[PDB]
RNA sequence: GCCAGGAGGUUGGCUUAGAAGCAGCCAUCCUUUAAAGAGUGCGUAAUAGCUCACUGGUCGAGUGGCGCCGCGCCGAAAAUGA
């Protein structure tokens, strides 16, 4: 009779095995996790897939309702910088092309996430992540 | 049709009191949850509480 | 020190998850017990003297009368979820007697849901009268029992009836070793009937075989019979051949077929190295004894070397059966760890020289080879390439001298262990028509090689393996613990059928046996399996005391 | 753990039962034989002797059986460990 | 490890005594336990 | 000594079966701030988790670390009885 199971995880649009935490807290729940990578693909149709926060809720007795979130900046800067993926010893190697340039654009398209809760100040936390991501944010 | 479907406690474990028939439930919403509407109580059922 | 009721209906669907239902109530708990009062008739039997000669039913007195009543009233409710009278029966609240009780309750019993949890004891004889008679009011016979899978002569099915009249469908199963008269096979018939003045027929190895005498071994004594019924079951005199499990037909049979395939692989593998192995021979027909009246186990023979590979299922398995040695065989014996099944390698490519242009005067024989090698990763294969600089040996001078690589290959120099995931690539060499021959570049080969392994840096590799342990999760941390603690690595992550399974690269020579290790942490759930990748390298430096030669 | 006559009767893994009488400082109360109090006037003799009652037992080991005054149990892996 | 001429701290639960005589080495795992023997 | 956060990009990069501050190597950014460390030890299969540094209070008078000169302490077990 479940009072309250609302329950968020970390999955991608298409991956669907709801084994635990799915399983003792949506599991009971009843929540259909198989039609969340299938719907979840359709509100997310920009490259079909994308890591994403999803949240589903119980009420009382069954009802279903269920929520979602953003994708990593390990990703925002990967397919925009021209780092494949990795980069290895992020500060001795200089390979990506993300400068003072495009971070404006990359930093815009994400807002409700990071920290600052606006757009001027932690962007400098983003200027340093593309560092820690083994790429060069050179100067522009 | 109720009880063997969507109340979990089987037909005499939900409805235990069927001794004096105590039982009430079933969430509903406004756009998506429109199954618990009139699919629960159109199919020849009777749950006014809500929608 | 512990009665229950309760711990025992939790550790029903604690260990499995299945509706129990229970049908009595134990009154009171350890050395506290008098009888049972059933929630079922509705009674408090009982004994009062430990045996049953001085019974009673005496009057509940109140105690848990009451209580039984929530207890006994769950009965009704299950009954509202199978039956068809039931259903509106709990709503009404009318009394259930004895009519349809029986006969839902038998329903779910046979149905394989249902747990009606009678106990009783044992020195204290409680439970005795009141389990059999349980045990006849829903413990069913071969009317409810569906059709045991059998095949048929061509390839289809069948329905395995009763039918006491019609085709003479059988089976056996049990060999056993009986004094009084011999080979004794119990037997479950399943179709037909059976005299006992009759033959039948072998329907795996052929033999229409004389049933000599049908019988039944009976409590204190024996009960002897003329015939059997088809559903029933009995024990029968005769039949040499036979094995434990194999299709059955009578006379009268058409030559039919049985299935029931069944799976007894073996886990735990130790070999065996006797005396002076002048008592290895009644060992093995103890096998003809033993590998067929319970074929449990396999006599796999050292598919490199000498030391015959004996493996099993379980481990005091083994044991038992190495208790069974010393007995009626009286043979002595040393079941070793395994050796090793060996194959060497390197890591660097030579350019080697090799010899035998050999003669005297007046007969050539000729053997020359300025021979390059190269190796290849571990567990890839082997190949070779042609190196032809004009065609400088042709015809006959190439496979028997590559096979001259080979003939260096079954006794790898070091200590006379093979070698394999290599590339050769020769280059150069000599010879003269007349002068030359075969087998003399057999051994040019042969030769090259041998200098080509000895001067060209030594290593050898132990039989890497891959495993799916089949697992809970408590124990998938124990289990890795000592998984990555057996010198290799894992690499295998999946939430499996009931629980989780790991896959491993393991060593073998440090992974031998597991079942012991398996059951010592995960109680006894999900074994193991024995895969093969190829070999990789002892660390360099524990071959140290391996050339102990 | 029995408050039988006045004083301590109590099996804890042992076969003999463990007796124990009771000294001038304190008076005796076992409510269920499954958890025991003294109810005495010496802080000396309040831990002298009721360490002493855990020393009628020693505690966990492993996992979880013996006297603990309100201590905690510390596990050492048993399924193993040992080999 | 007990007993031992020099006896030294891993961890904080690891500290140093004087009591009947000689120096004694405790921590909360008793496996540290020492010495100056 | 107590209540309280002890955060987020970040699961840093990377390798890796997976490596989330935490096996490890390369490694320094900023942000909601009173305050959180590309994280101190513990912990998991790797997450999760106890954590402490940080910080505010509660509260009341001292406190913790380093360098120095003396004396004692251990390191310390033999063959007749001291």
């Amino acid at each position: 009779k479940k009072v309250v199971a609302v329950v968020k995880l970390q999955l991608p649009a298409g991956k669907a095995t709801p084994a635990p935490p799915v399983g003792p807290a949506l599991g009971q729940h009843g929540a259909n996790i198989m039609e969340f990578v299938k719907a979840f693909n359709a509100a997310t149709a920009n490259m079909g897939d994308a890591i994403v926060p999803v949240e589903i809720t119980i009420y009382a007795d069954r009802s279903f309702t269920f929520v979602t979130k953003t994708p990593p900046a390990s990703y925002l800067i990967r397919k925009a910088a021209g780092l494949e993926k990795g980069a290895h010893k992020p500060g001795r190697e200089k390979v990506g092309r993300i400068t003072w340039e495009q971070v404006l654009e990359i930093a815009k398209q994400k807002m409700p996430d990071l920290n600052t809760t606006d757009l001027e100040a932690a962007a400098r936390m983003i200027a340093g992540s593309a560092r820690s991501m083994g790429v060069e944010v050179v100067g522009a | 049709l109720e009880v063997i479907k969507e109340l979990r406690a089987i037909t005499g474990l939900g409805l235990k009191e069927a001794k004096d028939l105590a039982e009430k439930g079933g969430p509903v919403k406004e756009g998506v949850s429109k199954q618990e509407a009139e699919e629960i109580k159109k199919k020849l059922e009777a749950v006014g509480a809500v929608v | 020190t512990g009665a229950d009721l309760w711990l025992v209906i939790r550790t029903m669907q604690e260990r499995l998850g299945a509706r129990p239902v229970v049908m009595q109530l134990p009154i009171g708990r350890e050395d506290t017990f008098s009888g049972i009062i059933d929630v079922l008739r509705m009674k408090a039997y009982t004994y009062g003297n430990d045996l049953g000669t001085d019974i009673r039913e005496i009057p509940i007195p109140e105690e848990y009368l009451d209580q039984a009543r929530e207890y006994h009233e769950k009965l009704v409710e299950v009954a509202a979820d199978f039956d068809e009278n039931i259903m509106l029966k709990y709503l009404e609240g009318e009394e259930p007697t004895e009519e349809e009780l029986v006969a839902a309750i038998r329903k779910g019993t046979i149905d394989l849901k249902i747990t009606p949890v009678f106990l009783g004891s044992a020195l204290k004889n409680k439970g005795v009268q009141l389990l059999l008679d349980a045990v006849v009011d829903y413990l069913p016979s071969p009317l409810d029992i569906p059709p045991i899978k059998g095949t048929t002569p061509e390839g289809e099915v069948v329905e395995i009836h009763p039918d006491p009249n019609g085709p003479l469908a059988a089976l056996a199963f049990k060999i056993m070793a009986d004094p009084y008269v011999g080979r004794l096979t119990f037997i479950r018939v399943y179709s037909g009937t059976l005299t006992s003045g009759s033959y039948v027929y072998n329907t795996t190895k052929g033999r229409k075989e004389r049933v000599a005498r049908l019988l039944r071994m009976h409590a204190n004594h024996r009960e002897e019979v003329e015939e059997l019924k088809a559903g029933d079951l009995g024990a029968v005199v005769g039949l040499k051949e036979t094995i434990t499990g194999d299709t059955l037909v009578g006379e009268d049979a058409p030559r039919v077929i049985l299935e029931s395939i069944e799976v007894p692989e073996p886990v735990i593998d130790v070999a065996i190295e006797p005396k002076t192995k002048a008592d290895q021979e009644k060992l093995s027909q103890a096998l003809a004894r033993l590998a067929e009246e319970d074929p449990t186990f396999r006599v796999s023979t050292h598919p490199e070397t000498g030391q015959t590979i004996i493996s099993g299922m379980g481990e005091l398995h083994l044991e038992i059966i190495v208790d069974r040695l010393k007995r009626e065989f009286k043979v002595d014996a040393n079941v070793g760890k395994p050796q090793v099944a060996y194959r060497e390698t390197i890591t660097k490519p030579v350019d080697v020289e090799g010899k035998f242009i050999r003669q005297t005067g007046g007969r050539g024989q000729y053997g020359h080879v300025k021979i390059k090698v190269e190796p290849l990763p571990r567990g890839s294969g082997f190949e070779f390439v042609n190196a032809i600089v004009g065609g400088v040996i042709p015809k006959e001078y190439i496979p028997a001298v590559q096979k001259g690589i080979e003939e260096a290959m079954q006794s790898g120099p070091l200590i006379g262990f093979p070698v394999v995931d290599i590339k050769v690539t020769l280059y150069d060499g000599s010879y003269h028509e007349v002068d030359s021959s075969e087998m003399a570049f057999k051994i040019a080969g042969s030769m090259a090689i041998k200098e080509a392994v000895q001067k060209g840096d030594p290593v050898i590799l132990e039989p890497i393996m891959r495993v799916e342990v089949t697992t809970p999760e408590e124990y998938m941390g124990d289990v890795i613990g000592d998984l990555n603690a057996r010198r290799g690595q894992i690499l295998g992550m999946e939430p499996r059928g009931n629980a989780q399974v790991i896959r491993a690269f393991v060593p073998l020579a440090e992974m031998f046996g597991y079942a012991t290790d398996l059951r010592s942490k995960t109680q006894g759930r999900g074994s193991f399996v024995m895969f093969f990748d190829h070999y990789q390298e002892v660390p360099k430096q524990v071959q140290e005391k391996l050339i102990k030669g | 753990a029995r408050l039988v006559g006045r004083a301590l009767e109590l099996t804890v893994g042992f076969s003999h039962p463990v007796v124990v009488e009771p000294p001038e400082g304190i008076t005796f109360e076992v409510p269920e034989p499954t958890r025991v109090r003294v109810s005495g006037i010496d802080k000396q003799k309040v831990g002298q002797v009721a360490a002493n009652i855990r020393a009628i037992r020693k505690p966990s080991a492993y996992h979880e059986k013996g006297i603990y005054y309100a201590g905690e149990p510390v596990r050492l892996k048993p399924g193993k460990a040992g080999a | 490890m007990k007993v031992r001429a020099s006896v030294k701290r891993i961890c904080d639960k690891c500290k140093v005594i004087r009591r009947h005589g000689r120096v004694y080495v405790i921590c909360e795992n008793p496996k540290h336990k020492q010495r100056q023997g």
